[PDB]
């Protein structure tokens, strides 16, 4: 349901079940993979001239 | 061993079990015997909220029972103890193994796990 309402899916691994005395472990594993990305960086100027000395 | 030793009061009890129709297994247990006995401690525990002891490698004993040895019976894997006291709540043991005090044959000595303790354990079927 989440998955299909945000758009975030994940990877099945195995599922392990063990006991001991009054209490039950049931113990799930998962993966997830998603790209990375870098900082959001400013730029340094902007452009609007030209020279174009033209010697001989 | 000495008279005075044997403060505690126990039944033995033998253990017989099916198969409920969701699958689950039921337990009952049945009182053979009667008679004192003296009760040592050989290991820590730790209790959950309701006491059931809580350990790993159930193989190993924990509290170590001494009574009158008898020739006519035949202790086998399917044992339990049971004991009520004045106070402190009923308990339930688990039998492991078995030891005549020596060849001598006078007094058998149990070996035991301790499982329950509060007021909702069962009493053994009489």
């Amino acid at each position: 349901a989440f998955a299909g309402e945000y758009g975030i899916t994940f990877e099945f691994v195995s599922l392990d079940i063990s006991t001991e005395g009054d209490t039950v472990y049931i113990e799930f594993r998962f993966r997830q993979n998603f790209d990375w990305c870098e900082a959001d960086r400013e730029s340094d100027t902007v452009i609007k001239a030209g020279s174009f000395s033209l010697n001989l | 061993m000495k008279i005075k030793d044997r403060k505690h009061r126990v039944i033995v009890c033998s253990q017989k079990s099916d198969v409920d129709d969701n699958g689950q297994l039921l337990i009952s247990r049945t009182g053979s015997i009667n008679g004192w006995a003296a009760i040592e401690p050989v290991k820590a525990i730790r209790f959950s909220k309701d006491g059931v002891s809580m350990q790993k490698d159930t193989f190993q004993p924990t509290h170590d029972i001494t009574m009158n040895y008898n020739p006519d019976v035949n202790i086998s894997v399917s044992a339990w103890v049971y004991e009520h006291r004045l106070k402190s709540p009923p308990r339930w043991f688990k039998v492991i193994s078995v030891i005549n005090v020596d060849e001598c044959s006078q007094f058998m000595r149990l070996r035991s796990r301790l499982v329950e303790s509060n007021d909702e354990v069962e009493k053994p079927v009489s």
